[PDB]
């Protein structure tokens, strides 16, 4: 649990000192969800069958959706497509 | 690393077992099943009703159990050697799809049933069951190039 | 009873717990501007909040184990008596006016007087002493 | 009856003329009529409060739950109502937040909680961005997203730990476990504040409040409620920490103080946000409880009625402004709404009394929440957290009376010639009247809450 | 029957809609609760027209107009699925006593009848 | 040339399957599923139990 | 929702003991209990080994 | 014991190494190149951990959906970009990150057993020291499954997968109702 721990707080600190390119933080945002898994994975591995794989496929299926709406509301960050402004 | 502990010792308070042979006795599964099913019976009850307490029925059961196969690998290696040697010479070919020497199968049950006077009683009322003569169906793709002369000569001789 | 306290020994760790809560946190605060130097910098910005921190545990702390040791039995009134000399460095955050350092000393002392313990427990129907016991209804 | 009203209107919205404004009044009177014919549940509810499963991941507390809900609902035909009678196409997606909603006031195990609470997070992103001809909606709705995001692996990273410990999910599986493991205490209160991001306790104090001015007001008004009443009614549905063990009452002292000093505001918005907030946090003193319900319960209703009154009043005060800010937000100062009471003083009136109500004068309002609050706090003996909470109290009240003060004082040239907006005027006069006839019927609640 | 001897547990009266399985239980059941009710029928009759009152509702939705123009229809729908669901809200209760109880009435003779599953 | 219309259902699903016939053939294929589904509890007329099993521990 | 475990032997002489109302005696299950905890981590079994292993080392 | 394949476990040097470049980039997009070879750098350690199928669902889903879709994005509308860590930019970075290493690093240890110390700190780090697991034997497995018994599991917990349904739902309708604008 140090593999799942180390690239989990790499991530958040990696959002925290983010003084560049929003979207870099917004990819360590999401890799905090493939952090959070290599602890799931490998608990539920010491422990046993699907109980907290389980939670594991779901957390992947719902994190696609976290990417989707975070880039289909990025677009909108601005106007939207394209026009003038400034 | 999956590495192997090989550690040796023998333990003293239980008379010692036979233990038993290849993956060809998936022929003979169905063979020490209604002979020996009574013993396997009392032997998982026994396991199932210690909760947690294992290792007490290996005086009783986990002997009585292995000498009743022993006993029955025994009776098929005097009575029918060869019908079941091309048997499971079959079935170690075929990934063992046992489907795929079903044609043996006959032969040999016919000989156990003839000699050591067993069945194959697969539990289930509805359907047909062993001899199906597929006709809608996966039957083999090599069919035991050894074999095929023994059960036409079965057909022919009996 | 009660126990009269290691002075030095709540006072030097006390010290210790606020020079680290300097480190961390008074001079985290470096985010708040565009002066942006790293290490040598942030001290010239910050020198003015670390004390504070440190500086607060050797005014209240050494000050309630000296009460302990003077008006004992470790009673609340010594909180009252203890975060005035908070107060003093509170008073030394701001040297304009000293009525004014009068006055954040005995604020600070009344503020002292009442977070003596939050989230107290163990108090199951709280707030009913009982009396001696004679069959007793008015408490729970 | 949620899910079926969702699949149907989806199909409804698609194959529409781009009316859109007739399909607010069939949801609004879809769940008029699922609320009349639905609340015969309550009679099957409670013998001696019978919880009810389903399938072991998600549980009905048929007197606390069942009430959630319900309130759920009647916010939800509020807001729904107050649509009608400026828009797109959306209120699908108040509908499937509200099922995430009260899936997590039904939430028995952390499996359905974590869906539920990002399924609901995924709609408060989209409803803040959904008016996207704006770029205050355009920087808010970004903002909310990426501190949902974190605080969601939050949420996450806690039940993970939680897992880790104990190869089960379920707060079932809890069950006064006395030995108390001290790393299950603090995956516990980790969990307890990564549920509170919605609160704004005072160290993730200020991004919330950017984002509520930053919305326009149709939408501030509906996710300064919805989330503020569900993550709290899961968090005191299950009493996770019997106390704070000094941890969360340090984030309400800090909250309580550290949100009631942030008292001169000249923003409307930013005002009653940061009401929103105490008041909200208020009600994260009686999470610091246990077996005590009733005056959260009681709480949440009579405040979240007055909560959208006073949102309501503000909307009808746009007309006599003789000013507007931007398209999508109107009243965004204080000192827009001078000589009110010059102006339709009855909406004065109500203004008046909801105001009142927040600051907790007697016979309306505060007699009967924080009095509740303030009961079940002194039960347990917080006695510190007591005083601060009075302390907190006065100091919201000033910055509510403000809001009175700047409302009534003299109008500049305003009186009367015009033309009528009305049929949605019983909706704030029902709140408003409902808010000062609850010492009418305060005593039959308290029966029955008390065979539920 | 008709599945294993897997289970399906699910007691169910919720705003999430649901229905039961085949059998195996004690609860209410699927086909069952459709029947064994009463002269509340009527009752997913009266949500019938109540979603059909939104016509009532149109207090000048646009300027000077009413009768909202045939999507009624869909409304209409949701004016029976709701009252369905009210109508199956009326779980009186699958042989439980201390309600109403025409179920030891008209459902304990099914029961008795039927003595061969 | 014209798109479906509703009002008349056994004209609308004539002039759906025949100017925008493609999502017809579809949907037929939609409500050939589950309707058909529901048409084999007397279609079945008992035709089969599957049995199968992991290990049957017995009784005493 | 809990499958075939390899922990799932220490349920049922966990829950047993919940079967009767002893989680109200409080101590009653503390014995399931941490032998439900050994057989999550192993702890003590570690510290049986980590015990043995530097009596190796002193030799 | 083929001396370098007990260290194959120990991938997690590559891991820190590549999330160190993940936020220190040149261009604000050879870091989300980056961020497919941490995914399938993760996805070796689950193959390599006993898991291959949820390796596999990575590379199917992660690095065939949406870093796909970072990089669809970052074609178009492209942010502007601070340049790199400059050393103004790397101003108060050490000052805080150093600090929070270490309380995250304590938290890590926070995720320990039972021990009320700092002992449990240390314990989890000497985790492997005293041990290596021992696997057993195949008593009574019928029937060969790997992610069946995911299913299976998915059909007693029904509840959540018609409920992320709906969140699937919710990931479609939004992004037409925030970028579609109808007429
Ligand atoms: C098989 C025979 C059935 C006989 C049943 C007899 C029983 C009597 C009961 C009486 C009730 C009638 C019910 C019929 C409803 C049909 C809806 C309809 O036609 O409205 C038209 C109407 C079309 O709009 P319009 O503006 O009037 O027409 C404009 C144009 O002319 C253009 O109009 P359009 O024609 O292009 O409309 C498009 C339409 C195609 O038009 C059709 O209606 C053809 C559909 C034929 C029937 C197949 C659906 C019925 C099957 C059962 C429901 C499946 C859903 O496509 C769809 O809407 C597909 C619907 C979803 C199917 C997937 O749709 C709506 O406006 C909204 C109504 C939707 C309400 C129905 C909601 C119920 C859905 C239940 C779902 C259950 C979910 C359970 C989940 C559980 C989770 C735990
Ligand atoms: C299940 C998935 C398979 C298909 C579902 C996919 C979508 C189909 C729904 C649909 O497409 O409806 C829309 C279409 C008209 O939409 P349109 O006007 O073209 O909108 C474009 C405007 N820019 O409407 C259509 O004309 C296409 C849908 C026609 C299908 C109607 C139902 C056919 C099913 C036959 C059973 C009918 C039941 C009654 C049978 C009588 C009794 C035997």
């Amino acid at each position: 649990m140090f593999i799942g721990t180390i690239i989990l707080v790499l991530s958040f600190l990696g959002f925290v000192f983010n003084r560049r390119n929003i979207i870099l933080a917004f990819i360590c945002l999401e890799t905090m969800l493939l952090g959070i898994n290599l602890i799931l994975l490998r608990n539920s591995v010491l422990f046993d069958d699907i109980s907290g794989s389980l939670f594991a496929i779901v957390i992947i299926i719902l994190a696609g959706v976290e990417s989707a709406i975070g880039l289909s509301l990025l677009v909108s960050y601005y106007r939207l497509r394209g026009v003038i402004n400034s | 690393p999956f590495e192997d502990k090989a550690n040796m010792p023998d333990n003293v308070p239980d008379v010692v077992e036979v233990g038993a042979t290849s993956a060809p006795l998936l022929s003979a599964s169905y063979f020490i099943g209604a002979k020996c099913k009574p013993y396997n019976d009392d032997f998982m009850l026994c396991r199932e009703e210690s909760q947690g307490s294992g290792a007490i029925d290996c005086l009783k059961e986990g002997r009585r159990v292995t000498r009743c196969a022993v006993s029955v690998i025994e009776d098929i290696n005097k009575s029918c050697l060869d019908e079941f040697r091309l048997h499971w010479q079959c079935l170690e070919q075929n990934n063992h799809q046992l489907s795929g020497c079903r044609k043996a199968e006959a032969l040999l049950n016919k000989c156990v049933f003839t000699k050591l006077n067993l069945e194959k009683k697969i539990p289930g009322l509805r359907p047909d069951e062993e001899p199906v003569f597929l006709k809608k169906d996966p039957w083999i793709k090599p069919a035991v190039d050894d074999f095929k002369s023994v059960r036409a000569y079965a057909e022919a001789k009996k | 009873h009660f126990h009269p306290y290691n002075t030095l020994g709540l006072a030097t760790q006390s010290a210790m717990v606020g020079l680290g809560a300097g480190v961390v946190a008074a001079a985290a605060r470096n985010s708040l501007a565009t002066g942006p130097r790293n290490i040598l910098t942030t001290f010239s910005k910050s020198g003015g909040v670390v004390t504070i921190f440190t500086g607060a545990s050797i005014a209240y702390v050494f000050t309630y184990c000296s009460a302990a040791n003077l008006r004992e039995r470790k009673d609340g009134w010594n909180h009252m008596w203890a975060g005035a000399a908070t107060g003093a460095v509170l008073g030394a955050r701001t040297k304009l006016v000293p009525a004014f350092i009068g006055w954040t000393v005995l604020c600070g002392a009344a503020c002292g007087l009442f977070g003596w313990t939050g989230a107290r427990f163990n108090a199951d129907r709280k707030a009913s002493l009982e009396q001696s016991p004679k069959g007793f209804v008015q408490e729970d | 009856m949620l899910i079926l009203a969702i699949i149907s209107l989806i199909t409804f919205v698609s194959m529409s003329k781009l009316s859109d404004n007739r399909a607010i009044i069939r949801l609004i009177n879809i769940y008029l009529i699922l609320v009349l014919v639905l609340d015969s549940f309550l009679y099957l509810l409670f013998l001696n409060n019978q919880t009810y499963t389903v399938m072991g991941e998600l549980l009905i507390f048929n007197s606390f739950t069942f009430y959630i809900d319900m309130l759920i609902y009647f916010i939800m035909i509020v807001i729904s109502s107050l649509y009608g009678y400026p828009k797109k196409e959306l209120i699908i997606l108040f509908l499937i937040n509200i099922l995430g909603a009260l899936l997590i006031v039904h939430s028995n195990d952390f499996i359905t909680l974590f869906v539920a609470i990002e399924l609901q997070s995924y709609s408060i992103y989209l409803i803040t961005a959904i008016y996207n001809s704006s770029y205050k909606a355009s920087k808010a709705s970004m903002l909310y997203f990426f501190m949902g995001g974190i605080l969601s692996i939050l949420i996450a990273y806690s039940i993970n730990t939680y897992y880790s410990v104990l190869n089960s999910y379920t707060l079932h599986s809890l069950d006064s476990l006395i030995i108390n493991t001290l790393d299950l205490n603090l995956i516990l209160i980790a969990l307890s504040l990564g549920l509170l991001f919605k609160i704004g306790i005072a160290p993730l104090h200020k991004w919330l409040i950017s984002i509520y001015e930053n919305t326009p007001i149709l939408i501030t008004i509906y996710i300064s409620l919805i989330p503020k009443i569900s993550i709290l009614s899961y968090l005191v549905l299950s009493n996770i920490s019997i106390n704070s063990l000094v941890i969360s009452i340090l984030a309400i002292l800090t909250l309580l103080v550290g949100s009631v000093g942030g008292l001169l505001q000249i923003k409307i918005k930013r005002l009653l946000a940061f009401s929103g907030l105490t008041n909200a946090g208020y009600m994260m003193l009686l999470l610091l409880l246990n077996n005590n319900e009733f005056s959260y319960l009681y709480y949440i209703t009579q405040y979240s009625i007055s909560h959208l009154a006073i949102f309501m009043i503000i909307i009808f005060s746009i007309y006599y402004i003789n000013y507007i800010n931007n398209q999508y937000n109107p009243i965004i100062y204080v000192n827009q709404l001078k000589g009110l009471i010059h102006d339709n003083a009855y909406l004065v009136l109500s203004m008046a009394i909801v105001v009142f109500s927040f600051i907790g004068i007697p016979p309306l309002l505060g007699f009967f929440g924080k009095l509740n609050i303030l009961m079940s706090i002194l039960n347990n003996g917080y006695y510190f957290i007591s005083i601060v909470l009075i302390v907190a109290s006065l100091i919201s009240a000033l910055y509510y009376l403000y809001l009175l003060n700047v409302s009534i004082q003299d109008k500049n040239n305003i009186l009367i010639n015009s033309n009528e907006t009305v049929s949605s005027v019983l909706s704030y006069i029902l709140s408003s009247l409902i808010i000062l006839i609850t010492f009418g019927f305060i005593y039959n609640s308290l029966i029955i809450d008390i065979f539920n | 029957s008709t599945p294993l001897v897997k289970t399906s547990v699910n007691y169910s009266y919720g705003d999430y809609p649901l229905i039961d399985a085949d059998p195996h239980f004690k609860r209410v059941v699927g086909y069952m609760r459709p029947s064994d009710y009463g002269v509340i029928g009527l009752a997913t009759a009266a949500l019938p027209a109540g979603i059909c009152f939104a016509e009532w509702l149109d207090p000048v939705k646009g300027k000077f107009a009413r009768p909202s123009v045939k999507f009624l229809r869909v409304a209409t729908m949701l004016g029976f699925a709701v009252g369905f669901g009210a109508a199956y809200a009326r779980s009186s209760l699958r042989f439980f006593g201390v309600t109403e109880n025409a179920r030891e009435y008209k459902k304990d003779e099914a029961q008795m009848a039927a003595r061969k599953a | 040339a014209n798109p479906g219309f509703w009002n008349g259902p056994f004209r609308y699903l004539r002039w759906s399957a025949h100017n925008r016939p493609h999502l017809f053939f579809a949907f037929a294929i939609g409500i050939a599923g589950p309707v058909a589904a529901l048409t084999l509890t007397p279609l079945r007329r008992k035709y089969l139990y599957p049995d199968h099993s992991p290990l049957p521990q017995s009784y005493p | 929702t809990g499958g075939r475990n390899r922990c799932f032997s220490e349920w049922q002489s966990f829950m047993h003991c919940t079967a009767k109302t002893d989680a109200k005696s409080r101590a009653q299950c503390l014995p399931n209990f941490e032998d439900y905890m050994e057989c999550l981590h192993h702890t003590k079994e570690k510290a049986r080994l980590r015990e043995i292993e530097s009596v190796l080392k002193q030799k | 014991m083929y001396l370098t394949y007990y260290f194959i476990e120990i991938t997690i040097f590559l891991a820190i190494l590549c999330t160190i470049f993940i936020i220190s980039a040149k261009n604000p997009m050879v870091s989300i190149l980056y961020m497919i070879a941490l995914f399938v750098i993760a996805a070796m350690y689950l193959y390599l951990i006993g898991l291959g199928i949820f390796s596999l669902l990575y590379i199917m889903i992660y690095i065939g959906a949406i870093a796909v879709l970072f990089l669809f994005i970052i074609t178009l509308l492209d942010i502007n970009s601070t340049e790199l860590s400059v050393k103004s930019n790397i101003r108060d970075l050490p000052l805080v990150l150093i600090s929070l290493i270490v309380l995250t690093i304590s938290g890590l240890m926070i995720y320990s057993n039972d021990s009320i110390l700092i002992n449990k700190l240390l314990e989890a780090f000497g985790n492997d020291y005293n041990t290596i697991i021992t696997q057993d034997w195949f008593n009574i497995e019928n029937t060969t499954l790997l992610t069946t018994i995911g299913n299976v599991l998915l059909t007693n917990n029904a509840f959540i997968l018609l409920v992320l349904a709906i969140v699937l739902l919710l990931g479609i309708i939004g992004p037409i109702s925030i970028t579609m604008k109808h007429k």
